[PDB]
């Protein structure tokens, strides 16, 4: 019945969590992807490419 | 500029002294590693020679 449909709508929880998706690492036109790492006080940038 | 134009002493004997300046050397990504259509063929050869050597 419409009476139960209304009272039930008052018990619904319309909370939406925040969305934070990381941006994917692209691949340069020359086929090299840049990754970033860190440690105690250092920061690295590695360009990985198909090679030997 | 007036002292530079003075033909009395050209100081050509004196080499230019650059000890006050600290030259910096910059590194660049090797151009031989750029994955181009020509290098792909180069890797295919190495990748295939490796299989033969072990086989």
């Amino acid at each position: 019945p419409q009476e139960i449909k209304d009272v039930l709508d008052s018990f619904r929880r319309n909370v939406q969590p925040f969305t934070n998706v990381a941006k994917p690492i692209p691949i340069d036109q020359f086929g090299r992807a840049c990754g970033v790492g860190k440690r105690k006080a250092s920061s690295a940038r590695a360009f990985v490419v198909e090679g030997t | 500029i007036a002292a530079a134009k003075d033909p009395k002493d050209t100081f050509e004997d004196i080499p230019l002294d650059t000890r006050h300046h600290t030259f910096t050397k910059k590194i660049s990504f090797p151009k031989e590693w750029l994955l181009t259509e020509e290098r792909k063929k180069e890797l295919e050869a190495a990748r295939q020679q490796a299989l033969l050597k072990d086989a």
